C-alpha cells in the first residue's frame, strides 16, 4: 500500500505500543461477535456460544496472536502484501474457501480494536492510515482469486 | 432484525452520546472523508477542511437523524421515510457508502465510549447502523 | 423495505409460479451447488447428484417457506422465526451464500417465465429475496 | 479462469445465439431497474424514472451494445481478462469510481437475461459455466483496486 511518510511513522508508531498478547484476540473475538455466523469457521475452537464464551475462549485469543502476528508482518512489508500473504492466501482460499468479504470484517473490527484502546489518540488521519493497510491486507489475502 | 437485548443496547450506548451528538457526527463524517475519499463526490460543494462548519453543522443532523432513528427502533421505515426520500429516491446514495459512513460512526464510537463499547454492544450498534442503511437505501414509498 | 408495488409484485409474480414453486426452488438448489460448488459443503449428509430426490424433496421445503414468507410479506420476522434460528443460530450460515442462492432461484424464474418476468418483477423479487435473508442471517430472539 | 474444454465450449455455442444489438441494453437497463442506485452514474442518459422508461432509453441500448462488446472481448480472451479490461477497470475504478460490487451485480444481471432469453437452453452447467465468465470479468474490473 502506498502510505504517506508521515502516515507510515504514525502507524509504526501507534503499532509499538498494541498489546501483542492481547489485541489480536480482541479483534478475533469480536469477529465473531458482531458478524456471528464467522463462527462457523471456528467451531473447532470449543464453546463460542455467547458473546462472554466467545471473548474468554483460550484457544481464540491464542489464535488472535497469529492473526496480530501477520499484521505485523504486513506493516514490515507494506511494499509487498501479495507476496508476503500468499501462503496465507491460499489457505483462507482454498483450504478455509473464506468469502473474501470477510477480511475486510475482520480488518475493520481491528480498527474499532485500535480506536477502543488508544480513545483521541487514534485521530481520523492515524485511522485513514489503517485503512489503507487493513485493505492492502484483505486485498492480499484475497488474492487467490481476486 | 434486531433482538430485543439489540434495542436494549443500542438505546444504552446512543443515550449516552446525548449533546455530544453534533461532535461525534462531525468527527464521524471527517473519519469517513478522509479513510475513504470517494465519499466526498456526494458533498462536492461542502467545504470539507478539517473543523469546516459545514461539516460540523451537517454532522449534528445526521446524529439526531440516529437519535430519532433510535427512538422509533421498532417502526424504522416509518420514521425515516423521509430520509428514505432523500437517500434512496434524490440522492441514489450506493449502499457501500453507508457501510463506510457506518464503520466510522463505530470508531468514533469506540474512541469516545470505551467503557460502553463492549463486544455485545459494538454488535448491536452495528446490526442497527445496517437496519438504518437497509431503510435509507430502499424505495419504499 | 419492499413498497406496496414491489408487494403486489411478488404476490402476483408467486401466484404466476404457481404449483410449480416446489420445482422452481429444486432447481434453483442444483444451480447453485452446480455453480459455487463451496455452498455444497452446508449438506455433506444429501445426495447431491443431478436429479437427486432428496434435493427435489429439499426444494419443496424451501419454496414452502417463500410461499409462507409471501403470504406474511407485511412481517416476515415473526413468520420465519424458527427457519431464522435454524439458519442463523444453529447453521450459521454466512449471509453471501443467500446471495448465491436469492440469485440462482431469479435465474430459475427467468429460465421459467419467459413471458412474466418482467424488469419491475425481477426488482421486486430480488429485493424479496433479500429481506428473507436478512431475517434468516439475524439472531431476533 | 477454469472453464473445462466443454464448458468453454458450451459458452462459446451460446453467444453465438446471443443478440448482438439487444442483450447488453437489457442487462444494463435491468441493472438500473433492479439496483436503482446504479441510475447515479447516468444522469446525462435521459428519462430512468419508471422500468418502461429505462428499458426503452436510448442511451441505455446504444450503450449497452458497448457494454456486450466488452464482454464479447472477454470471451475472445478468456486466459486474460485482467488484460483485456485493463482499460475499463482504470476507467470504472479510477475515473468513475464505481464500487466493484456493483461489477459483480451486472454480470449476475447479464446472467438473468440470458436464462429469460434462452429458458431451458440456459442449463444448470451451461450457466455454471458463465458464472466463471462473469466472475473473471468483474475481479478483472475490480483489478485497479487491487
Ligand atoms: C484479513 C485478516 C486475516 C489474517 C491476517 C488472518 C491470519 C491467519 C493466520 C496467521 C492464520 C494461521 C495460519 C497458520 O497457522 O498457518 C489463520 C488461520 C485461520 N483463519 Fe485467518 N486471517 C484473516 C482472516 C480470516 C477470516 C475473516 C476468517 C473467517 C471469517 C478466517 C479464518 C481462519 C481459520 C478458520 C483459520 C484456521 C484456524 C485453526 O483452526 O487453526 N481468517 N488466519
Ligand atoms: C446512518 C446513515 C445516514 C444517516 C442517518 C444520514 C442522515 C442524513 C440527514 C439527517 C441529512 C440532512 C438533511 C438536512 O439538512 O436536513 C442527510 C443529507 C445528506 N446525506 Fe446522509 N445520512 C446517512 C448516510 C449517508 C451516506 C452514506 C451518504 C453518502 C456517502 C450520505 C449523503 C448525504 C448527502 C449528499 C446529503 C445531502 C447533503 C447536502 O447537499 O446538503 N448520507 N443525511
Ligand atoms: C431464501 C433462502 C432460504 C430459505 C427460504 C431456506 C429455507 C429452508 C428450509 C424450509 C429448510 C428446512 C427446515 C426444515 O427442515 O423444516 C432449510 C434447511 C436448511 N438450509 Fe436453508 N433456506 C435458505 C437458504 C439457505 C442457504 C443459502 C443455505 C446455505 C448454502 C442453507 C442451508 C440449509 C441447511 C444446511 C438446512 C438443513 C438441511 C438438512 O440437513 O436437513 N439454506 N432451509
Ligand atoms: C461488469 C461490466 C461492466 C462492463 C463490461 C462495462 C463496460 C463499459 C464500457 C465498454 C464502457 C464504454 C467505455 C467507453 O466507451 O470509453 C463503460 C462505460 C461506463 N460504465 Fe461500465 N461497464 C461495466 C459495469 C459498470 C457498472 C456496474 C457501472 C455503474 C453502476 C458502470 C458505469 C459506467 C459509466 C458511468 C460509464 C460511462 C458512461 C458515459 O459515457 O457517460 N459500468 N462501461
Ligand atoms: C437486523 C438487520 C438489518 C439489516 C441487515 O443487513 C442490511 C442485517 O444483516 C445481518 C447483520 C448485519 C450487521 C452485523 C451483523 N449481522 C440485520
Ligand atoms: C427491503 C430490503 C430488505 C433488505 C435489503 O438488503 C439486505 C434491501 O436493500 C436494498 C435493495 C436490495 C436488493 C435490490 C435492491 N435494493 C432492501
Ligand atoms: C448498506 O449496508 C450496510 C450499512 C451499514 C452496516 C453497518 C452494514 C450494512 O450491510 C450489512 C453487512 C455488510 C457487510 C457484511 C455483513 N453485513
Ligand atoms: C444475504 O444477503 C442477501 C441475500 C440475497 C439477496 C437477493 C440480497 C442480499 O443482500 C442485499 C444485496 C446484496 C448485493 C447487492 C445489493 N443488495
Amino acid at each position: 500500500v502506498h502510505l504517506t511518510p508521515e502516515e507510515k511513522s504514525a502507524v509504526t508508531a501507534l503499532w509499538g505500543k498494541v498489546n501483542v498478547d492481547e489485541v489480536g484476540g480482541e479483534a478475533l473475538g469480536r469477529l465473531l461477535v458482531v458478524y456471528p455466523w464467522t463462527q462457523r469457521f471456528f467451531e473447532s475452537f470449543g464453546d463460542l456460544s455467547t458473546p462472554d464464551a466467545v471473548m474468554g475462549n483460550p484457544k481464540v485469543k491464542a489464535h488472535g496472536k497469529k492473526v496480530l502476528g501477520a499484521f505485523s508482518d504486513g506493516l514490515a512489508h507494506l511494499d509487498n502484501l501479495k507476496g508476503t500473504f500468499a501462503t496465507l492466501s491460499e489457505l483462507h482460499c482454498d483450504k478455509l474457501h473464506v468469502d473474501p468479504e470477510n477480511f475486510r470484517l475482520l480488518g475493520n473490527v481491528l480498527v474499532c480494536v485500535l480506536a477502543h484502546h488508544f480513545g483521541k489518540e487514534f485521530t481520523p488521519p492515524v485511522q485513514a492510515a489503517y485503512q489503507k493497510v487493513v485493505a492492502g491486507v484483505a486485498n492480499a489475502l484475497a488474492h487467490k482469486y481476486h | 432484525v434486531l433482538s430485543p437485548a439489540d434495542k436494549t443496547n443500542v438505546k444504552a450506548a446512543w443515550g449516552k452520546v446525548g449533546a455530544h451528538a453534533g461532535e461525534y457526527g462531525a468527527e464521524a463524517l471527517e473519519r469517513m472523508f478522509l479513510s475513504f475519499p470517494t465519499t466526498k463526490t456526494y458533498f462536492p460543494h461542502f467545504d470539507l477542511s478539517h473543523g469546516s462548519a459545514q461539516v460540523k453543522g451537517h454532522g449534528k443532523k445526521v446524529a439526531d437523524a440516529l437519535t430519532n432513528a433510535v427512538a422509533h427502533v421498532d417502526d424504522m421505515p416509518n420514521a425515516l421515510s423521509a430520509l428514505s426520500d432523500l437517500h434512496a429516491h434524490k440522492l441514489r446514495v450506493d449502499p457501500v457508502n453507508f457501510k463506510l459512513l457506518s464503520h466510522c460512526l463505530l470508531v468514533t464510537l469506540a474512541a469516545h465510549l470505551p467503557a460502553e463499547f463492549t463486544p455485545a454492544v459494538h454488535a448491536s450498534l452495528d446490526k442497527f447502523l445496517a437496519s438504518v442503511s437497509t431503510v435509507l437505501t430502499s424505495k419504499y414509498r
